[PDB]
RNA sequence: GGCCAGCAUCAGUUUUGGUGGCAGGAUAAAUCCAUAGGAAUGUAGCUUGCCUCGGUAAGUAUUAUAGCCUGUG
RNA sequence: AGAACUGGCGAUGCGGGAUGAACCGAACGUAGAGUUAAGGUGCCGGAAUACACGCUCAUCAGACACCACAAAAGGUGUUAGUUCAUCUAGACAGCCGGACGGUGGCCAUGGAAGUCGGAAUCCGCUAAGGAGUGUGUAACAACUCACCGGCCGAAUGAACUA
RNA sequence: GCAGUCAAGCGUUCAUAGCGACAUUGCUUUUUGAUUCUUCGAUGUCGGCUCUUCCUAUCAUACCGAAGCAGAAUUCGGUAA
RNA sequence: UUUGCUCCACACAAUAUAGAUGGAUACGAAUAAGGCGUCCUUGUGGCGUCGCUGAACCAUAGCAGGCUAGCAACGGUGCACUUGGCGGAAAGGCCUUGGGUGCUUGCUGGCGAAUUGCAAUGUCAUUUUGCGUGGGGAUAAAUCAUUUGUAUACGACUUAGA
C-alpha cells in the first residue's frame, strides 16, 4: 500500500520472509530488506553451517568459476532464497528482482523511514517456542563474511542517533497528546466522539 | 471417516418357515453416515454371529444422541486395533463432553500415535467413569483437580495484512 | 534488601473466566469459561449475549482480563445468575477494549455524509489543538 | 504428556536479595553479586514471600520439565556461592616427579603455572578465572584450593586445572599423575 | 448503411448471496421448569489447631449464606 | 527368460506423476461459458502461510502409489500402550543410626576372625541381622551391604508391545 | 569383496581386550558371471608411460578412545581423504 | 573547432515508462514480556494505563479546485530567501533562526460553472535527448606513427620524444 516497503529482517525466518517477498516482487510491489544479518533460520547453528557447508562443496569441477556462487554475506544469503523462489531467468523474473534491494544493517537512505514487519514470517511468532534458531550474522561470519564487525559498529552508531531521534519524538507526542486531551471535552470534540472520532 | 455420530443397529438374521423371529442383534456403531453404519454392523455381525447382509436383514437404525452434551465427562475406551506387526487391545481415557466427540478425538489419538487408520480399530467399549479416582491416566487426572487455572503464555495473533507497523507482542 | 521479581501476570483458563468469541456464530459476543476439558478445550456459556452451552477449542476465544465467581459446571441459568449479579456487560463495555470495539463498528457504520462531517469537525478540532500547541 | 504446571521452589535465606527482570537473575548476598542469563529456558519465576521464589513450566513436555529443576538448582547454587561461597580442594598426585604448582603472572592475569608434571620440560599454564582465589594449603602436602562466589566458575577452573595434566602415550591406570579435584563443598565450615 | 460501446426489458446456460414456509428424528437430544434420589474436585454451618491482618489446615456436615450429578415428569 | 486373463502402449494427443511409450485421470472436429477428474493450493505456480487433534528435532530429519531402495539387531530419545508387582498399615532414591548373643560357629585353609574357603544357611533377641552381602587384611583389628529403623512425602519397579 | 546381529566356545579363571562356531541380516559394483537394452552405413580391443581429479572400506602423518596398554613395541576402535 | 564544451533558467520539439493517481508515517530491546504516563528512596523500583493489529494516524471541502467581501486568531501551510547545527554505511538528507510573499475550509456571505449533451484515462506524472533564447563557467588529452626492452606470437605491456 506504499511505493517502498521497508521490511526490518531482524528474526524474521529467512524462507518464509523469502517466500512473502518473492510474492511481493512478483505482484508488482518495491521491498527493501534491511538488517539481513539479524535474519533467523529454525535449527541449530551447526546444522545449518553443515547446509551451508553442503552448498560450498557445489562447484563446476572443471572451472569453479562457472559453478554456483556461494555468496557469504547475510543480504546475499537472503537474496539467493529470494531468487530459488523467483522466475529469475525471465524477463519477468528479472523485472521483479530489480524492485528488490538488501541490505546488512539500515544504510542512510533507510534509517530515517519507516520499517514493517511480516508476521506470518516472525520467529517469535512462527516457531515453537524452546526450538533453536540460527542468526544469519553468525552464519556468514562463519562462512567467510567479513564485515560483521563493521556493520555491527554502524548499527550502534544508528541505533544511538535513532534513540536520539525517538526521544525528541516521544516529547512532541506527549505535548500532542496532552493537548489533544484538554479540548476533549469541547463541543465539536463530543460531536466527533459521536461520529466515531 | 469424518465427524463422528453414534447409530443404534439393529439386524436380524432374516426369518425361515424353522424360526421364525429370529433373535434379533443390536450394536452401537461410531460411524459418519447411516450406510457406513450399517457397513460397520455388518462387519461386525459376521465377525460374532452366522450371518452376512444377504442372509439378514437391517430392522432399524436410529442415531443416539448424547443425553447430556453441555457436560464434561471423562470417557474410559477401550480399542482393540492392528499395528504393523499384530492385534493389541489398548485401554485410554478421553475427556470430552459427548461420546462421539470423545470418539473423534480417540480415532485422532490412535492415528497420530500409533499410525492406526479407521480400518485397524475396533471400538470395544466406551464408558462414561463416573466417580473420578476411577480415572487411571495422568493426562486426564491433571485436569480434574481442585480450582485448576492455567495460563496460556506465548499468545500468536493471525494478522489479516501481509506487514505489520508493530513488532507485535505476545502477552495474555 | 527486598527480592524483585516481575510478576508477569496472564489471563488464566478458569472457570468464571470471561472471553470474548473471536469466530464462529457468536463471532465477538461474551461467554464465561463453564470447566476446562483439556489444554486447548474449554467448555463455555454465554446466556445473556445468547452464546448456546457448547464446548470451543481456546483458539477460537481471546481470554478478557474480566472474571468472575462461578462453580465448575454450572448450569445455563447459575452462569446467568451470576453474570448478571458480576456486572460483567457493564464491566466489559468500561474497557478501552470493547469501546474500541465500538469505535470501529461506528466508523464502519458512517454514510458519507457522516465522513463529510467527521472531516468538518477535524478540521475544526485541529485548528483549536494547532494554536494551543503553538501557544504552549 | 505435556503437564498442565510443574514448580519448583526456589529458598531464599534472610541476607540474599534476588532481583529477576525477564529471565535475567542477579543475587545478592554477603560475599558478593552473582548474575545469570536464562533466557533459554522459558520458565516463569514468581516472588512469594521474600523468602520463597517459584520457578514454573506451564504446559510444559518432558524436557521442558526437566530443565525447570536444573533452573532451581542453578538459582540455588548462585545463593548457596553468596552465602557460603564454593571451595575445591585438589591434590597433586605423582609417582616419582614431583609437580610444582605456582601462581605467576603474565601482564598481571594469574596463571596457574604447572612445572615438571612426569618429568615434562613443558610449562603448563591455567588461568584463573575472575572470581576464583587460589590458594595452596598448608598442613595439607600437595593441595591447592580454588575458592569462589560462583560454582561454575571455581569448577571449570579446578576442571582446566585437571585436564591440563592429562598424561599421554601412556597406561593411565599406572601412570596416575595429575592434579584431582579431591574435596567440593562451601568456603563456610560446618554449615 | 459501416466501426466501437452504454443502459433497460427478456430468453438459454451458469455462478454467488438474502430471505420465507414446511417434514422427520427419542414428534431431535439439550437448555428451561418441576420433582425424587445422591456424592464431591464438599458450599454454608459446626468442632479441633495455628497465628502477620484475619485467614488457613484436618474433620464432620449433603444445600444451607454456592453449586453440581442421576432418574423421572 | 517363458506362459494365463484382462487392460494398455505400439497406433495416442490431452491434464497429473518435475522429467519418462506403457502408471493415474481422461481419449481428441472448431470455439464460448460453466463444472470437474487425477493431482494439487508457502514461493517458483493457478489455488487456504486454511481449520482441527496429536507425533517428530535428526552433527546423514522427512516430505506421497508405479518410482527411482535399505535389513536384521539396538537406544531411560520421546510418545502411547500390555501384563505383573511394591505402596500413607510410608512405595523407590538419598542422608543418618545401628546390622546382633551363642559364635573368631563347625570343618579345615599355610593363614579365615559372620564372608579365598567346604556342608547348613542353626537357635534365641528379634524392627533387623544372611554362620552372613561384599570389601579389607597373611590372618587380623576392622569396615560395608543385604536387613532394620529414623527423615521424606506419593508415587515406584520389572518385563514387554509399537 | 566388504560390514553387521546372536553368542556355543577360544582367550590360565573370563562369551564379547582380541577372537569367534552353528545360524542369520546386509552393503558394494575395484571380481566373475547372468542378460542382450544401446552401438555392426565402425564409440579404435592389452598393458605401460603421462597427467588431473574424485571416493574412503585409512597404509602413513594429526588428535584421540580401548587392551590380556609397566616401559618399548603392538593390537582393536573413533574423527579424519 | 568552418563557433566548439559545460552548468543554470525558460520555451519549443521529440523520447519513452515492469507501471504515480492523498502520505514509504524512522527508537531499541524483549516476547515465560513490553509500550506509554507519572512518582520517588532513580531501580532488574512503586503506581496507573494500553494492546486483543494500520479497521490506525495524518491528510482530506473550494472552475483538477476560479473571482471576491468580511469575522475570529496570531495558528496551520506553500514558495523563494535566510540563521546556524547535525548527518560519510550508499552521507545528498534531518533539524533550526528570522523576516517577506501567497493560501487558509477555524467561521460567515456574494458571484462563476451548464451543451464533455446518459459513460468513454478523457490527458494533470517523470525519463532521457535535441534545439533556440539569455546568463555563468573552463581553455585538454588519448591514439596512430617514431622510440625503449624491465615486455612481447600478434594485440597487449613498459619507456622516451616540442
Ligand atoms: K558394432
Ligand atoms: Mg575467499
Ligand atoms: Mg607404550
Ligand atoms: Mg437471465
Ligand atoms: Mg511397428
Ligand atoms: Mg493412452
Ligand atoms: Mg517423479
Ligand atoms: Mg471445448
Ligand atoms: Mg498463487
Ligand atoms: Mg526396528
Ligand atoms: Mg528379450
Ligand atoms: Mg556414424
Ligand atoms: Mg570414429
Ligand atoms: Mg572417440
Ligand atoms: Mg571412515
Amino acid at each position: 500500500v506504499e511505493p517502498v516497503v521497508v521490511i526490518d529482517g531482524k528474526g524474521h525466518l529467512v524462507g518464509r520472509l523469502a517466500s512473502v517477498v518473492a510474492k511481493q516482487l512478483l505482484n508488482g510491489q518495491k521491498i527493501v530488506v534491511v538488517r539481513a544479518e539479524e535474519l533467523n533460520i529454525s535449527g541449530e547453528f551447526f546444522r545449518n553451517k553443515l547446509k551451508y557447508h553442503d552448498f560450498l562443496r557445489k562447484a563446476t569441477a572443471f572451472n569453479k568459476t562457472r559453478g554456483p556462487f556461494h555468496f557469504r554475506a547475510p543480504s546475499r544469503i537472503f537474496y539467493k532464497a529470494l531468487r530459488g523462489m523467483v522466475s529469475h531467468k525471465t524477463a519477468r523474473g528479472k523485472a521483479a528482482l530489480e524492485r528488490l534491494k538488501v541490505f546488512e544493517g539500515i544504510p542512510p537512505p533507510y534509517d530515517k523511514k519507516k520499517r514493517v514487519v511480516v508476521p506470518q514470517a516472525l520467529r517469535v511468532l512462527r516457531l515453537k517456542p524452546g526450538r533453536k534458531y540460527t542468526t544469519l550474522g553468525k552464519l556468514s561470519t562463519s562462512v567467510g563474511w567479513k564485515y560483521e564487525d563493521v556493520v555491527a559498529k554502524l548499527e550502534a552508531k544508528r541505533k544511538v542517533s535513532s534513540a536520539e531521534y525517538y526521544a525528541k519524538k516521544r516529547a512532541f507526542t506527549k505535548k500532542v497528546a496532552s493537548a489533544n486531551a484538554t479540548a476533549a471535552e469541547s463541543d465539536v470534540a463530543k460531536q466527533l466522539a459521536a461520529l466515531g472520532y | 471417516m469424518a465427524h463422528f455420530k453414534e447409530y443404534q443397529v439393529i439386524g436380524r438374521r432374516l426369518p425361515t418357515e424353522s424360526v421364525p423371529e429370529p433373535k434379533l442383534f443390536r450394536m452401537r456403531i461410531f460411524a459418519s453416515n447411516e450406510v457406513i453404519a450399517k457397513s460397520r454392523y455388518w462387519y461386525f455381525l459376521q465377525k460374532l454371529h452366522k450371518v452376512k447382509k444377504a442372509s439378514g436383514e437391517i430392522v432399524s437404525i436410529n442415531q443416539i444422541n448424547e443425553a447430556h452434551p453441555t457436560k464434561v465427562k471423562n470417557f474410559g475406551v477401550w480399542v482393540r486395533y492392528d499395528s504393523r506387526s499384530g492385534t493389541h487391545n489398548m485401554y485410554k481415557e478421553i475427556r470430552d463432553v459427548s461420546r462421539v466427540a470423545a470418539v473423534e478425538t480417540l480415532y485422532q489419538d490412535m492415528a497420530a500415535r500409533h499410525r492406526a487408520r479407521f480400518r485397524s480399530i475396533h471400538i470395544l467399549k466406551v464408558a462414561e467413569i463416573e466417580k473420578t479416582a476411577d480415572v487411571k491416566r495422568q493426562y486426564v487426572k491433571q485436569f480434574l483437580t481442585k480450582d485448576l487455572k492455567f495460563p496460556l503464555p506465548h499468545r500468536v495473533q493471525k494478522s489479516t495484512k501481509t506487514f505489520s507497523y508493530k513488532r507485535p507482542s505476545t502477552f495474555y | 534488601t527486598d527480592s524483585i521479581v516481575k510478576a508477569s501476570n496472564w489471563r488464566l483458563v478458569e472457570v468464571g473466566r470471561v472471553v470474548l468469541i473471536k469466530k464462529g456464530q457468536s463471532a465477538g459476543k461474551l461467554a464465561a469459561i463453564v470447566e476446562i476439558i483439556d489444554q486447548k478445550k474449554v467448555l463455555i456459556d454465554g446466556p445473556k449475549a445468547g452464546v448456546p452451552r457448547q464446548a470451543i477449542n481456546l483458539g477460537q476465544v481471546v481470554l478478557t482480563p474480566l472474571t468472575f465467581a462461578l462453580p465448575r459446571g454450572a448450569r445455563t441459568a447459575t452462569v446467568s445468575k451470576k453474570w448478571a449479579a458480576a456486572a460483567v456487560c457493564e464491566k466489559w463495555a468500561a474497557s478501552s477494549w470493547a469501546k474500541k470495539i465500538a469505535q470501529r463498528e461506528r466508523r464502519a457504520a458512517l454514510t458519507d455524509f457522516e465522513r463529510f462531517q467527521v472531516m468538518v469537525l477535524r478540521k475544526q478540532k485541529r485548528y483549536t489543538v494547532k494554536k494551543a500547541l503553538a501557544k504552549a | 504428556m505435556k503437564y498442565i504446571q510443574t514448580e519448583q521452589q526456589i529458598e531464599v535465606p534472610e541476607g540474599v536479595t534476588v532481583s529477576i527482570k525477564s529471565r535475567i537473575v542477579k543475587v545478592v548476598g554477603p560475599r558478593g553479586t552473582l548474575t545469570k542469563n536464562l533466557k533459554h529456558i522459558d520458565v516463569t519465576f514468581t516472588k512469594v514471600n521474600n523468602q520463597l521464589i517459584k520457578v514454573a513450566v506451564h504446559n510444559g513436555g518432558r524436557k521442558h520439565v526437566a530443565a525447570l529443576r536444573t533452573v532451581k538448582s542453578l538459582v540455588d547454587n548462585m545463593i548457596t556461592g553468596v552465602t557460603k561461597g564454593y571451595k575445591y580442594k585438589m591434590r597433586y598426585v605423582y609417582a616419582h616427579f614431583p609437580i610444582n604448582v605456582n601462581i605467576v603472572e603474565k601482564d598481571g592475569a594469574k596463571f596457574i603455572e604447572v612445572r615438571n608434571f612426569l618429568g615434562d620440560k613443558k610449562i603448563r599454564n591455567v588461568p584463573v578465572r575472575d572470581g576464583v582465589t587460589i590458594e595452596f594449603s598448608t598442613n595439607v602436602k600437595d593441595e591447592i584450593v580454588l575458592s569462589g562466589n560462583s560454582v561454575e566458575d571455581v569448577s571449570q577452573n579446578a576442571a582446566d586445572l585437571q585436564q591440563i595434566c592429562r598424561v599421554r602415550n601412556k597406561d593411565i591406570r599406572k601412570f596416575l599423575d595429575g592434579i584431582y579435584v579431591s574435596h567440593k563443598g562451601f568456603i563456610t565450615e560446618d554449615l
